[PDB]
């Protein structure tokens, strides 16, 4: 209980954390979701956008 | 990801001994390795255990 519980704010406040190391941290991250995670501070409109405007293409292409 | 890290994430059992998908920190393998060694014992083995590995665990604890 006192190794595991509440683990999970840490890597968002590293300022709270010895040494601000980042390696002491969980952070949750997916195998197969991690292959396209490259690109830091990308703002989120341009991520969600890049996705819907593939979509459109592709669709666009095939369909009309 | 049940076994070793694989594409830098790992799989840990959580408190309720439910899976999950972290980057494979030192901290989170230090977590791995104490699910494999320390948390995976029944109650009567555990106690004994803690006090056999005191000075190891404390000092990882410390480290990662």
């Amino acid at each position: 209980i006192f190794f595991k519980k509440d683990s999970l704010w840490q890597s968002e406040h590293l300022e709270a954390v010895v040494d601000q190391d980042v390696q002491r941290t969980c952070i949750l991250h997916g195998p197969v979701a991690a292959q396209f995670t490259k690109v830091i501070d990308e703002p989120i409109k341009s991520i969600m956008d890049g996705i819907h405007d593939g979509h459109i293409k592709k669709l666009l292409h095939q369909y009309y | 990801t049940y076994k070793k890290p694989t594409g830098g994430i790992v799989t840990v059992r959580s408190e309720m001994g439910e899976p999950i998908h972290k980057i494979a920190t030192r901290g989170v393998m230090l977590w791995k390795e104490f699910d494999e060694t320390i948390f995976n014992l029944p109650k009567n083995k555990l106690v004994p255990t803690l006090e056999a590995k005191r000075d190891y665990i404390i000092s990882r604890l410390n480290a990662d």
